[PDB]
């Protein structure tokens, strides 16, 4: 579990790195401009209440729905819900279109995302005693350990004395003993007393490196999916390795081996598992079979916070014989969650956002350029205008400038056109 | 106990009692010539034959042949009867014997315990001029140094890889105490026989092997792994093949199929020194219908080099029984040893050696620190020698001679 390192899809949250959380005071009322947020007071305060409902454990089989248009702070508020829940919490942003896979089933892909939303907080402090054995009999046992770069003799507690007698010991055996109720023995194992005659033996163990007394500090924050993806290999290259269509490395029997060891760490009290947040954009795209999986998922106490988002008003239920419902959510699951409405930003609110994103991205710009780009944030979507910051900075650097002006941003619209305008131009 | 051959380096004239060997000058001088015959290459693929009366140190002379060849050359004793086993083919029984004789020399890094001893299943404490430590005795380690006769105050070197304890000397009655810490890993030469490499790499024999199960029949698959690794080590220069010495006792008992294998194993350029030992004058060959001198086929007698041992004189017998008396930790009066050697004149040396251990217990019941003549005379009258026991049965069976002096 120490070797297991967390691999996170940072490209999804890359557009929200400018947001630090949810800007609100002690009473609960949202601030005008805090934590990288502009406006959206009604929706900010609303989910600022749901974070408390999770903390108070009052979200008994409940979820959240973010109703609003494109670029209305939906995905942004979802990340704020995680950021406000605790430190190093799992946030899994998905889109209904991601479920629509070619090889894996509609929920074999929804399963790993649920595993990507449930984490594990580890806080294990162990006192290592590695090396050989040099027995002495006092009034309750003295053993001298020999390591690769050190030698130390220690007067063991009578608790260890009972544990060592159970697992046969002799002078010249490599051992791993722990003060925190730990007993492990390697009978006769020692590379020092190994002859070159026998090779197939493997009955000997090398002399442990460093010192005998070692203070092992384990502070690990990994999701359940990280445990599955690390135990699948028969690991640095794996962050860029996926070129295989089948993806048969993750099998149901491999997950059972993870579920049992995770349970063992909870029973010991070493590490407790912490459920996070599962965000589903394009919630209407989800099949009826997916919603019934979610209904079963929400009933489990281990389950994370299922936050959905739908840009549609009235939509046909996917997986049903054409049944129009609100946001495309079936009634069975619509009642299961509380709806939070996300309001569109007026031109005055849009330029306040631009200045925050430019400051984070590292793009210097004139006051007049912010006004021109905000005009595109109201005529077209908020995502399109925000995308104009990076090409205009290159166009300015090329012209020798650091400050981006109207002339530089005018070319950005000419070169990089939105999906709506690009279609109409072709006629 | 046996130090070596006990012969002069230049003149090759043996001393009456030297290097753990007593008497048999004629045989020991002949033994010294054989060793020189092999060294010069004069004798090539030729067996030795120690013929003579029973219990004339035949094993000891061959033990002397070993130590006088090299520092750590393998020597193994094999009785011809032991070959005919209920479980293990006499081929495997002979292959094990030959593999026990051929060794390999490899320089290895291993820790050696060097320091003075302070004696007590048990616990024996060791000491150096810099550090002191207590060590719990292993069951097999106790049996290992009791054969070495290790006493308190002795300076010893225990190689942990082999388990052999070597007496370097003593500090007080001399060699001084070692400086540093006991365990020191050095590049030491290890000489382990082919059969021992097989028994190390093969399945470990469980407790009470004679209670039930197959014998030490090493699998053909395991032996293959060793042979191929030894051959790879010869070419590399890692191992040096050293041909030891095989001692075969009760040779008259060997079948015609054994001698064909012995010559086949003797055919090799790295073959060991095969020493044969016959305690018989005239004996028939087994497997063959024809008779021969020592029970050897008509083809073997011409190839073999024969050496003869002679019967020990009362003065030669005098020290042998006293050496065995000290080894068994018994104290005898001068009259008792004179009587014990007088037994060794008509009856065997081995029978007289058995009367040593028996007389001690009768002397223990009398509560005496000196084993006397009346103590020895008891053992002779209680326990009978083979020739007297058969005489006792024959008379009890049928009274061959009557009171009148008439036979039948
Ligand atoms: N109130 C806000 N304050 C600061 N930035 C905001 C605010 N609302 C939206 N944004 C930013 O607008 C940019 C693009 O919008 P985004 O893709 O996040 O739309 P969304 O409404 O959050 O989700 P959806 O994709 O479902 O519309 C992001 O960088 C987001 O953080």
């Amino acid at each position: 579990i120490s070797e297991v390192r967390g691999n996170t899809r940072d490209h999804r949250t890359a557009a929200h790195t400018h947001i630090k959380g949810l800007g609100l005071n002690s009473s609960g009322i949202a601030e005008k401009q805090a934590a990288g947020f502009v406006g959206q007071c009604a929706a900010r305060e609303a989910c600022g209440v749901v974070v408390d409902l999770i903390k108070a454990h009052k979200m008994a089989g409940r979820g959240v729905l973010l109703a609003g248009g494109p670029g209305t702070g939906k995905t942004a508020l979802a990340l704020a819900i995680s950021q406000e829940l605790g430190t190093k919490i799992p946030f899994c942003p998905i889109t209904g279109s991601e479920i629509y896979s070619t090889e894996v089933k509609k929920t074999e892909v929804l399963m790993e995302n649920f595993r990507r939303a449930i984490g594990l907080r580890v806080r294990e402090t162990k006192d290592v005693y590695e090396g050989e054995v040099t027995e002495m009999t006092p009034e309750t046992l003295l053993i001298g350990l020999k390591s690769a770069r050190g030698q130390k003799k220690l007067r063991l507690d009578p608790s260890i004395y009972e544990a060592i007698q159970k697992e046969r010991v002799q002078v010249g055996d490599v051992i791993y003993i722990e003060t925190n109720t730990g007993a492990c023995k390697r009978v006769g194992r020692s590379d020092a007393y190994a002859t070159e005659f026998d090779l197939e033996a493997e009955e000997y163990v090398p002399i442990p490196k460093g010192e005998v007394h070692k203070k092992k500090e384990i502070v690990q924050d990994v999701t359940l999916h990280d445990l599955d993806v690390a135990n699948a290999r028969p690991i640095i290259s794996m962050m860029g390795q996926l070129m295989k269509p089948k993806m048969t490395e993750i099998t149901d029997k491999l997950r059972m081996e993870i579920n049992k060891v995770v349970q063992k760490y909870i029973n010991q009290g070493v590490a407790e598992l912490i459920p996070g947040v599962l965000f589903i954009d394009e919630a209407h795209m989800l099949d009826i079979e997916c919603f019934t999986y979610l209904n079963k998922a929400l009933e489990s106490p281990i389950a994370p916070i299922v936050v959905l988002a739908s840009n549609r008003g009235i939509a046909t239920i996917r997986g049903a014989d054409d049944l129009k419902a609100a946001h495309g959510i079936p009634p069975d699951f619509l009642q299961r969650l509380l709806i939070i409405p996300t309001h569109p930003y007026e031109p005055d609110e849009i330029r306040r956002i631009v200045r925050i994103r430019a400051q984070t991205e590292g793009v210097q710009l004139t006051d007049a350029a912010v006004d021109r780009v905000a005009e595109h944030g109201v005529r077209i979507s908020l995502r399109y205008c925000l995308q104009l910051l990076a090409p205009a900075s290159i166009l300015a650097r090329v012209n020798g400038r650091t400050q981006v002006d109207v002339q530089d941003i005018a070319e950005a619209e000419e070169l990089f056109l939105d999906a709506r305008r690009s279609a109409n131009i072709l006629t | 106990h046996i130090r070596g051959l006990g012969v002069d380096a230049d003149t090759l004239e043996p001393r009456p009692s030297s290097q753990g060997l007593v008497g048999q000058e004629k045989a020991r001088k002949a033994a010294a010539v054989v060793l020189e015959m092999i060294k010069q290459g004069k004798i090539a693929g030729r067996a030795v034959l120690i013929a003579g009366p029973p219990s004339t140190g035949k094993t000891a002379i061959a033990m002397g042949m070993a130590q006088s060849l090299g520092q750590d050359v393998p020597f193994t004793t094999l009785a011809a009867s032991e070959i005919f086993s209920l479980e293990m083919s006499k081929t495997e029984a002979l292959t094990q014997a030959f593999r026990k004789s051929i060794g390999v020399r490899i320089k290895e890094e291993s820790e050696i315990m060097e320091g003075e001893v302070v004696e007590i299943q048990g616990k024996l404490t060791i000491k150096t001029t810099d550090m002191e430590a207590i060590y719990d005795m292993g069951s097999k380690m106790i049996d290992a140094m009791t054969k070495e006769r290790v006493m308190a105050g002795d300076i010893i070197s225990i190689d942990k890889s082999s388990g052999k304890i070597t007496k370097l000397g003593r500090s007080y009655a001399f060699l001084q105490c070692p400086e540093g810490e006991l365990q020191k890993r050095k590049e030491v030469v290890h000489t382990v026989s082919l059969h021992e490499i097989d028994v190390i790499n093969s399945r470990t024999q469980g407790f009470l092997a004679l209670f039930s199960g197959d014998t030490g029949e090493i699998r053909s698959e395991i032996r293959d792994q060793i042979n191929t690794k030894v051959a790879e080590w010869k070419e590399e220069g890692k191992a040096e093949i050293v041909p030891g010495v095989l001692f075969i006792d009760e040779v008259h008992m060997l079948d015609i199929e054994c001698f064909s294998y012995i010559n086949r194993a003797l055919e090799s350029d790295l073959a060991p020194i095969v020493i044969m030992a016959s305690n018989r004058g005239v004996s028939r060959i087994r497997g063959t219908d024809y008779k021969s001198p020592h029970g050897l086929p008509l083809d073997f007698l011409d190839r073999v080099v024969i050496i003869n041992t002679h019967p020990y004189t009362p003065d030669e017998l005098r020290q042998i029984l006293s050496i065995r008396a000290q080894e068994e930790e018994v104290d005898l009066t001068p009259d008792a040893l004179a009587l014990l050697t007088k037994i060794g004149q008509e009856a065997g040396l081995r029978y007289a050696s058995n009367l040593i251990t028996t007389s001690q217990l009768i002397a223990a019941k009398r509560r005496a620190k000196q084993v006397g003549v009346e103590d020895v005379q008891r053992s002779f009258k209680l326990f009978y020698d083979p020739a007297r026991s058969v005489r006792f049965v024959q008379e009890s069976e049928k009274r061959l001679i009557g009171n009148d002096g008439v036979v039948d």
